RNA sequence: GGAUUUUUGGAGCAGGGAGAUGGAAUAGGAGCUUGCUCCGUCCACUCCACGCAUCGACCUGGUAUUGCAGUACCUCCAGGAACGGUGC
């Protein structure tokens, strides 16, 4: 099936996430779409990149391979799938 | 409504050409594998011909002739010619 | 099934896992080295298609820079070993 | 034959596990299951070139382990 | 196995972010299902500021760690 | 057109010369290649940075270290 | 009713406003602090919200602790051997309490790390030069009384009492 | 048995490949153990550069963490279920 | 002067494993026994 | 169910050079204690190449905004650089 982790990511499609990628460069931004291994696209990102430098790219879109982690809106904390 | 270009066509084309084809690698930015494909198949695994590796620190260029560079360490193929 | 049981022994047995099949065959410890650079000696007793092990009698040598870096060693009796850490098996050690 | 069939029938069992990130992770063995992640109760949990600290609980992944330490005091002939 | 939705991104300029820190540029022109992109005018940029237009190429898709849309998609 | 797998079947038995993804070389005559690509090489000297090091003999490599293999 | 482990293990503990640990105390009236480090190391912050503390002192070692709010006690005396074992903190919050004497405030300097004080609604704030000693005595703190600190105040805590 | 989830809801530490601590209510998991982690905080060792600096321990607070699983190294536990 | 702790320790342990020399003879037919079996038999033994 | 986005890992290792510079209270060897001499481990300062450039957080002074909102972060100027990471 599909685990509930990738339950709760697609729940969090259309609010602002922030992404941390392997290399360590921070994208925060809305977060468009999800897909079921991780792939996100998220536009109005703004990205750290790993020395400080935040610039502001558009329409990203994140390998979930080189995702560290996902900090989700913590709105989506009442969740029945978290329950 | 739009046609792709899916990646298997562009590297039989890469063969069928029998164009020199430069191979970046991956996690080794130094390095770059380039020789002129015979083969490949279903994992991105390429035979080359007349191979040589060009290490970008050093600008040595060290032939290998026939070589199989495994898959995974491919990162781009770009064509020289 | 049962051909996949007959197929598993012929194919370790012809194909590049043979000698992890010797190395269960004359009880000869094999060289491994492993992805922390730990060379491992020691014998097999069991191995599958990801080279995952159980060893015998392992003695596992590395390198440790304090200079002049110092070659120590530990005797590890019996252990499991993941097959995704295995770099090199070679199977006559030479001492 | 998988040797993950061999990993799981491992229960109170007190093994010492290398991890991959230079880690040395000494507890027994109260799950393994076929992804080879291993849970540890009274665990003694070496970092990389820092003081041992102890945890109740541990539960490694299966692909972050390297290889194991098991005990001398089994026989592994009647395992597999 | 299901494909990436990169049906946005086809045919619209692209600065992909490979490993290693390599960047390049190019129009996305296709996609598989493993994220392997054909990128044509593709131009790679190095540390160095001078950019070299590499034309046509397969990037496989596990050295991808990113793609910026340069184009609005 | 000549595929990896019948480029390592026709490869067999010659010298070939495995490059690792970390420096090490490995020359040696490829005994057998399976599906999975882990490769075994007999009278094998192991070769670091283009010198020959140490004398393996028998040898198997596992698949994920394999930089290249090439004929010599 | 006496401070145990009990209160703390039913007490809320949750993230903060400014978004750090914190275990809430309010309205326990309790008089001594002790058996703390069931804790376990894993807060931040502290609140002590009305209760009847006649001396901030049995503070255990807690390493990650950043604030302590003692807001609305009675601490008439303080403890002094505070910064063994609260090494990171960054607030003290010691409003409406009942110190008096300058001399008071002197255990405060032991602590290096500490950014952060609030010792409003006290007697010891009704004395003249109150803020130049505790510039002058504790000079690593950077906001005192939610009142940044400026050079000449640094001059002047300097020159008194040499 | 399904032994991460005996470990749920408590407030676990998840060491990642890179050395990052996350301290975090382990919410949900699954095949990849992937975790869900509500009010996490994230811990970095940082290096200390000299002969005389300490090492210092940097912690951000994150939030809802979804941490991929391939990620995670080990989890243990640090609470109960608040 | 520099020896003096490994002889003392060498005196200490002939003295205890003399003291303990039912023990030793113990854990000899331990390991005896131990060697001896087949895997089931010693899986046996170690639930044991 | 080991071949690119999760679980059989692309991870491991080392911090530039010099100076009749300084220290190992209880812990180096050799010239077979102590004093001296030599050599493969740090920190503080000085010099060359404050290792370099970047942005974020931060401290002093001056200065602007008096505004009802659910937030990566928020005025500007100048000095200092204790911190983080990026490429060489």
């Amino acid at each position: 099936s599909i685990g509930v982790p990738i339950k709760v990511l697609h729940e969090a499609e259309g609010h602002i996430v922030t992404c941390e990628t392997n290399t360590g460069e921070v994208y925060r931004g809305k977060l468009i779409e999800a897909e079921d291994n991780m792939n996100c696209q998220m536009s109005n990102i703004t990205v750290t990149y790993r020395d400080g430098r935040v610039a502001q790219l558009e329409q990203v879109y994140i390998r979930g391979s080189k995702i560290r982690f996902l900090i989700l809106p913590d709105m989506l904390k009442n969740a029945p799938m978290l329950k | 409504q739009k046609v792709m270009v899916q990646p298997i066509n562009l590297i039989f084309r890469y063969l069928q050409n029998r164009s020199r084809i430069q191979v970046w690698l991956y996690e080794q930015v130094n390095m770059r594998i380039e020789g002129c494909i015979i083969g490949f198949d279903e994992y991105m695994n390429l035979v080359l011909d007349d191979a040589e590796e060009i290490h970008s620190k050093t600008k040595s260029r060290k032939q290998l002739g026939r070589i199989m560079l495994k898959g995974d360490n491919i990162t781009l193929l770009q064509s020289v010619s | 099934p049962e051909e996949l049981q007959k197929r598993e022994e012929e194919e370790f047995n012809t194909g590049p896992l043979s000698v992890l099949t010797q190395s269960v065959k004359n009880n000869t410890q094999v060289l491994i080295n492993c992805r922390n650079n730990k060379k491992l000696l020691g014998r097999v007793k069991a191995f599958d298609r990801h080279c995952n092990m159980v060893l015998e009698n392992v003695k596992e040598m590395w390198t440790e820079v304090p200079s002049k870096p110092v070659n120590k060693d530990r005797y590890i009796s019996k252990m499991f070993l993941r097959g995704d850490s295995v770099i090199v098996v070679l199977r006559n050690p030479l001492i | 034959m998988k040797l993950v069939r061999f990993l799981m029938k491992l229960s109170h069992e007190t093994v010492t596990i290398e991890l991959k990130n230079g880690t040395q992770v000494h507890g027994t063995i109260t799950g393994v299951d076929v992804s080879m992640n291993t849970h540890l109760k009274a665990v003694k949990m070496t970092l990389k070139n820092r003081e041992p600290v102890q945890l109740e609980t541990l539960s490694i992944r299966g692909n972050n382990i390297r290889y194991f330490i098991l005990p001398d005091s089994l026989p592994l002939d009647t395992l597999l | 196995a299901h494909p990436p939705e990169l049906k946005k991104f086809m045919d619209k300029k692209l600065s992909l972010k490979l490993n290693g820190g390599r960047h390049v540029q190019g129009i996305l022109r296709g996609f598989d299902p493993f994220m392997n992109l054909v990128i044509d005018e593709c131009v790679e940029m190095a540390t160095s500021g001078q950019q070299n237009n590499i034309g046509m190429v397969v990037i496989r898709g596990n050295s991808i760690i990113m793609l910026e849309a340069l184009e609005r998609v | 057109p000549l595929n990896p797998k019948p480029f390592l079947n026709g490869l067999t038995g010659k010298p070939v010369m495995v490059k690792l993804k970390w420096g090490m070389e490995y020359k040696g005559y490829l005994v057998s290649v399976d599906g999975y690509m882990n490769m075994q090489l007999a009278n094998t000297e192991e070769y670091i940075d283009g010198a020959l090091s140490g004398h393996l003999g028998e040898v198997l490599i596992r698949c994920n270290n394999v930089l290249y293999i090439r004929g010599v | 009713v006496k401070l145990t482990a009990e209160l703390i293990e039913q007490a809320a503990q949750y993230t903060n406003a400014v978004r750090d640990r914190e275990l809430d105390l309010r309205g326990y009236k309790i008089p001594v602090i002790e058996n703390l480090g069931a804790t376990l190391d894993q807060f931040d912050a502290i609140d002590f919200s009305d209760n009847e503390i006649r001396k901030l002192d049995g503070f255990p070692l807690l390493r990650r602790l950043k604030t302590l709010l003692v807001n609305n006690n009675r601490i008439c005396r303080i403890g002094e051997g505070l910064d063994q074992a609260l090494p990171c903190l960054t607030e003290l919050i010691l409003t409406n309490n009942s110190l008096v004497e300058l001399g008071d405030l002197d255990p405060l300097a032991s602590l290096k790390s500490l950014t952060y004080l609030s010792i409003l609604r006290n007697p010891v704030t009704n004395k003249k030069h109150y803020r130049l000693y505790v510039i002058y005595k504790v000079p690593q703190v950077r906001v005192l009384d939610f009142q940044k600190v400026k050079l000449k105040e640094r001059q002047e805590a300097e020159k008194m009492f040499k | 048995s399904s032994k991460m989830l005996q470990h749920i809801d408590y407030r676990m530490r998840c060491i990642l490949q890179d050395g990052r601590i996350f301290i975090g209510t382990f919410k949900a998991f699954d095949k990849h153990m992937n975790l869900i982690l509500c009010d996490c905080d994230e811990f970095r060792k940082i290096k200390p550069k000299n002969s005389k600096q300490a090492e210092r321990e940097e912690k951000r607070v994150l939030g809802l963490v979804l941490l991929r699983g391939e990620n995670l190294v080990s989890m243990t536990v640090e609470g109960p279920p608040p | 002067e520099r020896n003096k702790d490994i002889a003392f320790l060498e005196a200490q342990i002939y003295e205890y494993v003399e003291i303990l020399g039912e023990q030793r003879h113990l854990t000899h037919e331990n390991v005896q026994r131990k060697q001896a079996r087949t895997g089931e038999e010693r899986e046996e033994e170690e639930e044991e």
